[PDB]
RNA sequence: AAGACGAUCGAACUCGGUCGUUUAGAGGAAGUAAAAGUCGUAACAAGGUUUCCGUAGGUGAACCUGCGGAAGGAUCAUUA
RNA sequence: UAUCAACUUUCGAUGGUAGGUCCGUCGCCUACCAUGGUGACCACGGGUGACGGGGAAUCAGGGUUCGAUUCCGGAGAGGGAGCCUGAGAAACGGCUACCACAUCCAAGGAAGGCAGCAGGCGCGCAAAUUACCCAUUUCCGACACGGAGAGGUAGUGACGAAAAAUAACAAUUUGGAAUGAGUGCAUCCCAAACCCAUGGGCGAGGACCCAUUGGAGGGCAAGUCUGGUGCCAGCAGCCGCGGUAAUUCCAGCUCCAAUAGCGUAUGCUAACGUUGCUGCAGUUAAAAAGCUCGUAGUUGGAUCUCUUUACUUUGAAAAAAUUAGAGUGUUCAAGGCAGGGCCCCCCAUUGAAUACCCCAGCUAGGAAUAAUGGAAUAGGACCCCGGGGCCAUGAUCGAGAGGGACGGCCGGGGGCAUUCGUAUUGCGCCGCUAGAGGUGAAAUUCUUGGACCGGCGCAAGACGGACCGGAGCGAAAGCGUUUGCCAAGAACGUUUUCAUUAAUCAAGAACGAAAGUCGGAGGUUCGAAGACGAUCAGAUACCGUCGUAGUUCCGACCGUAAACGAUGCCGACCCGCGAUCCGGCGGCGUUUGACCCGCCGGGCAGCGUUGCGGGAAACCACGAGUCUCUGGGCUCCGGGGGGAGUAUGGUUGCAAAGCUGAAACUUAAAGGAAUUGACGGAAGGGCACCACCAGGAGUG
């Protein structure tokens, strides 16, 4: 079930048995990585770059014809940020909600929320300095987050 | 023990619903416990519509009738004959009166 | 949120034997049940089980045979040693005739009698008669 | 009415602090 | 459902430890009360002198006048009312002697028809009261 | 050797602080066990004002009432 | 034991340097420096009818309880403190003081420590002889010799344990026949004596050389036996027995588990799966926190020949006694570790063992399970010879887990601002009239100062009907007039993205209906309180008029509800059908998305079968199923009913009160579900001139 929320919903991606990729496809893996660097630099988090190759360049698992995933492509050469997007938009929401709590103050289900949205934060920066992906010292400020967004 | 299933009312999937009063009483009776029953007669009885269509002034009226939606608590619903208490069995049987 | 596959895999072969039916199937696979599963087709509990080969956990058509009585796990996994081997028999085993208590020794997944005659001991996972 | 057993307990409880708080 | 980890031992005998406490014949025996408050503290029988000779009436539906006895204690100076077991072995009770007191029947429960008596007398002037009763013993 | 300065260990005593523990107390207010004596009928059948919860106020007394509940209700149901 | 949460150092608390000190290490102490050490994995503090252990009792297993007590170790010698001597004592059957207690004095002084052996007092429910001796066992010294209340022996002893009388063989009551217990001599025994044991002798027929103790209603084996006692006296652990035919009590006989033991009281064990790890319960019987967040703790998706841990096996170690237990006819047995047979050999220079000894540490394997870990800016593994070469050169995923993006949405989700609808109430004008309000009835009250009623209006404050449903949404409380603004959310869609980032959660926190509380506005209606009108024997109520607080809004509190699905969360598995809600998918048609037929995924529910199960049953597929065939994970919580959610302590609050939370004492039932009767001032149906209708007689 989910985290911080109630109902078992079940939807996700299923990936086929084929390990291989569909011969209609002309894009070689040389030419579906400079997709990626000319959209990543236009200011596009990478789960809106698979969306934008599958949906308009039939892309189906790079993990197949390429040793690495996004990932591991943006990260090698150095065109991706430091913090994951997962956490970046954990914070965007933070902050939504922060303004929205400093005009309305008497909305107790949006503060609720708030709540939930640092859980995930702190369990996911918990998850991160283990993995020595975010530094020991990094720590999730609502005053100084205005400016992430 | 619990009577019903339902404990005497349709609230399923809610917490809390909006009370309504009664009639006959002036009760506060929640929106799925009241017992609901629209009312539609004729202004005018059948013994005296005769009356009333030789004293109309016109050829063909057709005399409207009294639409009134009536919300009764179960104390009451039972005195004014509205429902009545069945068996075990027949409890069960949500098919309204013919 | 599941914290055991083998106590899974032994309750969907328990209620489908039960229920009367000839095939069940578990949906996480591991080399644990399908060793768990071989001691019982080996003493004739369960018929040739096939396993569903994915490049996930994988999964198991299980041939049931209505041998079976009832197959369970005992969680957490004990440290039954040989000593005391004797005791999990008189509180899991319907009697001394039948029924036997899967251990996981050094050697490897065995029964009860296995494990006694290769005089080694280990931590239980279930039992089965 | 055991609520008003509770009624009737608030109302002796609440005499015993008045008693009580006299003693300081 | 209870706790099965592997590492739940500290779980397990804490909460076992908390929970016998609200077992009534276990807290009674493990406490500062039900052992202070005890007229025998925690003896089987006690001496005592006889202070009063009083009838208690039985309870609903019975009606027979329990001759029992009020006695003070000689270990700690507390006043116990020690029930006559026999018939008519209140005339053999002496005025301000010592008495061979114990428990009665259940423990620290009124036995019978008795409102509140929970003690009996065995022994009366260093002698059992029971050879007073079969005519033996006569002192 | 007696004896003395100083250091050190330190019993013990006179006053305090604190903790544990054991007890007196005018008087006040409860609980339980008696007889159930008086008063009224609160509840149990529509208990004759449906019961009951939380909360508040009021009332010899059980109780009454308001507000929001709950059915453990006397309704599993009332018609285009 | 948390009603002990932080603790330790202005005198060492933690560590650093040097030194002192002691046999020696060390904050053991001194001095200079650091601000440390311990702690929810329970420190610290408190309590203990706490000496620890070997062990004891009870136990199917798991356990529970006990261990002052003869062995080991420690501690102490009235309470402490400080010493002498000695190799070894902070010794007390050695000293020096003080404290407590106490003895002899000639009143100057002196001398005291039985928690050594006997004994006394006291204390108590509770526990022996001022007994005999160094022989065994051994110990101490100058030692063959001497010393030992250590010890040995005996007395007392129904702690307890092992053997074992009160007949037997006969007859239809009498014959002997067999034997001690007891009672009197030797011997043996013993260091002497003593209990025995043995040799003969003296020794039982109401073999009077005699067995009682609780019982005889049920539980629970045994008498409607006999007589009186008559809700009195009593019996009874429990339920219950007596109110003039008591199977219970007050007695006899008889009978019964009995038995040299047997009752009683109390502790404790099993009974008790009523403490549940094995192994209980939490819908209605005692019970899931109102709801969600949240660390520690606990448990964690699948994926590797079929770096170190945890785990299993082996051996030494893991005192003796005890226990288990091999061996041995102490006449047997409890026990003992000792002996049957052939004239100095013979269980082959008669014994003889072993297991167990948890945990931890130690010793030698295995590599399943579960962690951990070696290469990603390669300071990479190897070979070269700090430069190259070399490797299959190093990243498993894509969970019927989740986060987020994204698309079309969807919904009473929430905040705020507007629009509208009346109605109630208040006021003005216009119009006609005397009653009107209200009630079962009445009255209060409003009324020719025009009430009530009808129209045109006006103003203020609540509320948001019918549509609205067993439909949606939210963690719950809760949420439905229009429009606008604001930022969320499930489900679905997905060959997107992230890649185990989880689940449940002490401590902590958000929210939390209503009432209440503090501070403003507004107060229509309702309406605690309150007045008054009615009813009654009495209403301090229901009913009626009126109305404060309150109800409405604004902020800070309060954190309580039958906050209920009286049902924790997550996950798997386990029936069917028809509907319904959102999204997706594919199919004749009708209609410019609507409707029709399905399907996949969750959501609220329903029906049917539960007679594939569960339950005491009612009832349960939002399982309350997969539970003696008992173990998926985790949190909270219950232990007969009362006392009592009381007292006290802590703590929160403005208060009311919230959270935490007892005990004494009392009690044999309380309670759950179901059933048959009765009853209802419940409903339905039916019946009779002892009911009426229609009348006719007569009574009053
Ligand atoms: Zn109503």
């Amino acid at each position: 079930g989910r985290m911080h929320a109630p109902g078992k919903g079940l939807s996700q991606s299923a990936l086929p048995y084929r390990r291989s990729v569909p011969t209609w496809l002309k894009l070689t893996s040389d030419d579906v990585k400079e997709q990626i660097f000319k959209l990543a630099k236009k200011g596009l988090t990478p789960s809106q770059i698979g969306v934008i190759l599958r949906d308009s360049h039939g892309v189906a698992q790079v993990r197949f014809v390429t040793g690495n995933k996004i990932l591991r492509i943006l990260k090698s050469k150095g065109l991706a940020p430091d913090l994951p997007e997962d956490l970046y938009h954990l914070i965007k929401k933070a902050v939504a909600v922060r303004k929205h709590l400093e005009r309305n103050r008497k909305d107790k289900d949006a503060k609720f929320r708030l709540i939930l949205v640092e859980s995930r934060i702190h369990r996911l920066a918990r998850y991160y300095k283990t993995r020595r992906v975010l530094a020991p010292n990094w720590k999730y400020e609502s005053s100084t987050a205005s400016a992430l967004v | 023990t619990k009577k019903r299933r339902n404990n005497g009312r349709a609230k399923k999937g809610r917490g809390h619903v909006q009370p309504i009063r009664c009639t006959n009483c002036a009760r506060c009776v929640p929106k799925d416990k009241a017992i609901k029953k629209f009312v539609i007669r004729n202004i005018v009885e059948a013994a005296a519509v005769r009356d009333i269509s030789e004293a109309s002034v016109f050829d063909s009226y057709v005399l409207p009738k009294l639409y009134v939606k009536l919300h009764y608590c179960v104390s009451c619903a039972i005195h004014s004959k509205v429902v009545r208490n069945r068996s075990r069995e027949a409890r069960k049987d949500r098919t309204p009166p013919p | 949120v599941r914290m055991n596959v083998l106590a899974d895999a032994l309750k969907s072969i328990n209620n489908a034997e039960k229920r009367g039916k000839r095939q069940v199937l578990l949906r996480p696979c591991s080399k644990v049940i399908v060793r768990f599963l071989t001691v019982m087709m080996k003493h004739g509990y369960i018929g040739e089980f096939e396993i569903i080969d994915d490049h996930r956990a994988g999964k198991i058509v299980v041939n049931l045979t209505g041998r079976l009585n009832k197959c369970g796990v005992i969680s957490p996994r004990f440290d039954v040693q040989l000593k005391d081997l004797e005791k999990w028999q008189n509180n899991l085993l319907p009697s001394r005739q039948f029924g036997f208590i899967v251990l996981t020794t050094s050697a490897g997944i065995m029964d009860h009698e296995e494990a006694r005659r290769k005089h080694t001991g280990g931590k239980i996972l279930g039992f089965f008669f | 009415r055991a609520k008003w057993r509770k009624k009737r307990m608030r109302r002796l409880k609440r005499k015993r602090r008045k008693m009580r708080q006299r003693s300081k | 459902g209870k706790c099965r980890g592997l590492r739940t031992a500290r779980k397990l005998r804490n909460h076992r430890r908390e929970q016998k406490w609200h077992d009534k014949q276990y807290k009674k025996a493990h406490l500062g009360t039900a052992l202070k408050a005890n007229p025998f503290g925690g003896a089987s029988h006690a001496k005592g002198i006889v202070l009063e000779k009083v009838g208690v009436e039985a309870k609903q539906p019975n009606s027979a006048i329990r001759k029992c006895v009020r006695v003070q204690l000689i270990k700690n100076g507390k006043k116990i009312t020690a029930f006559v077991p026999n018939d008519g072995c209140l005339n053999f009770i002496e005025e301000n002697d010592e008495v061979l007191v114990a428990g009665f029947g259940r423990k620290g429960h009124a036995v019978g028809d008795i409102p509140g008596v929970r003690f009996k007398v065995v022994k009366v002037a260093n002698v059992s009261l029971l050879a007073l009763y079969k005519g033996k013993k006569e002192r």
